[PDB]
């Protein structure tokens, strides 16, 4: 028991980091078979940064002005081409600590981990979410970029997110392994802000059953709702609207508990209304919604 | 907006 | 920026885990080198766990009678002996992934990462703290037993824990890698129990000291505060006492931001008397008290491993 | 007392 704001075993991307200069710009870069990739910007100057040609930078260089390196070792740059916001750069060598991968983009309130990196090296894994804004709430230095977000399913890593920028508030902006952006952030150097943000009720109402599965339970009490008037409350609370959907979702949570969705969705509604009188729920005086159903049945089975 |  | 709770890069441990079974009973194990070190209770069953003879049960043992699996590959165990509450099987193949690595005790309220397993396969890595009781607040399901903690420094693996057991409260005791438990508790299913906790002063204050780094400073006042008084205000809100040795681990921290241990702790005192108001530290409502003063460095210097 |  206990329940823990965990991350994903890391060691099948650490073998997996590499380092790409070009220039005076160093960042991280993903190394999967004989192709790297990184964000595209590594090719800008800070000067560039403000109003940055990629199509002009990218034709201005070549091959040999990547320097990529495994550790200590070069590998030689053999041919590069750019992918919406990537840089794919083949190499002359594979790497044979490639694991089962595939490329995804997850949705907002998904969560996965961080193994972040500077200079091609790791530092530290942590567990996030995808706020509903498409920021992370991330910890990173200047250099981090080219760190990635992954979950594992088996032996297979599913690559969701790699790193390109600070925002003005001090969240993160980044894109799938494609290249294309999560949220209308673009990679350049002007006023883009992060939007509202909301808290993931889905989320919230997991954490809940996952305290109550570990013998947290002041919270619950006598009523009921519908899903109408929750969601008539929980938007006063800044909160995600509720789907049916979402309700469904929390059907095997439900089933173990035996709350019932809507009476857990009660509970939730009065701890809105009444804050917490100084209890705490799994340790904390806050309700938090960075775990989803899915994690929190794999955490506490 | 800061490239990190 | 932000501020996370970060756990080590697992990779260098997680090549180390397999599974041990002994008939009905699997666990995990680490592999270093050609050993393999698991919780002795590994050779114990259903009714057997209450109170055993370790010395007898492993007695009857034979190597051949160890199950020990490295991915889809049984190791053949040569041999097999009993270190404190730990086994100690030898194989015939030492491990390749072999890192450079220590075994390491380590002292109350210090931090380390978990990666957590179930039958040779690591599930999770979360990073926890031994609590001033010796217990750890950690997530366990049944299989977990044998699961490490440690550290890194550079590319040097430090071990420093062992799971064995869950105690009455959902909390967590276990070994060093020597096989010497933590805290006063044994390995056998009877009736102990975690003592009164207390709240980990000295990380507190390093935490502190990782706001003011990042900036988040409302907290502070131009005040000061002796030891002792520090510590009547501390322990009416169950806060560990703070020491002589505290204060100075937090040296380097109060150096490179120039505030003084007493200083900030007449920051802290403020903050337990009155709260935070409206107000949060490093985007928290709460003080943090699972970052030590070298996590706080590590982090806000950037610090990687080879 | 349970052993994990």
């Amino acid at each position: 028991s206990g329940f823990r704001k965990m991350a994903f075993p890391s060691g099948k991307v650490e073998g997996c980091m590499v380092q790409v200069t070009c220039g005076t710009t160093t960042l991280n870069g993903l190394w999967l078979d004989d192709t790297v990739y990184c964000p595209r910007h590594v090719i800008c100057t800070a000067e560039d940064m403000l109003n940055p040609n990629y199509e002009d930078l990218l034709i201005r260089k070549s091959n040999h002005s990547f320097l990529v390196q495994a550790g200590n070792v070069q590998l030689r740059v053999i041919g590069h081409s750019m992918q919406n916001c990537l840089l794919r750069l083949k190499v002359d060598t594979s790497n044979p600590k490639t694991p089962k991968y595939k490329f995804v983009r997850i949705q907002p309130g998904q969560t996965f981990s961080v193994l972040a990196c500077y200079n091609g090296s790791p530092s530290g894994v942590y567990q996030c979410a995808m706020r509903p804004n498409h920021t992370i709430k991330g910890s990173f230095l200047n250099g981090s970029c080219g760190s990635v977000g992954f979950n594992i399913d088996y032996d297979c890593v599913s690559f969701c997110y790699m790193h390109h920028m600070e925002l003005p508030t001090g969240v993160h902006a980044g894109t799938d392994l494609e290249g294309k952006f999560y949220g209308p952030f673009v990679d350049r150097q002007t006023a883009q802000a992060a939007g509202t943000d909301t808290t993931i009720t889905l989320n919230v109402l997991a954490w809940l059953y996952a305290a109550v599965i570990n013998g947290d339970r002041w919270f619950l009490n006598r009523f009921t709702t519908t899903l109408n008037d929750f969601n008539l409350v929980a938007m006063k609370y800044n909160y995600e609207p509720l789907t049916q959907d979402h309700v469904d979702i929390l059907g095997p949570l439900s089933a173990q508990t035996g709350i019932a969705v809507l009476d857990m969705c009660a509970a939730l509604k009065e701890l809105l209304q009444n804050g917490m009188n100084g209890r705490t729920i799994l340790g904390s005086t806050i309700l938090e919604d960075e775990f989803t159903p899915f994690d929190v049945v794999r955490q506490c089975s | 907006a800061v490239l990190x």
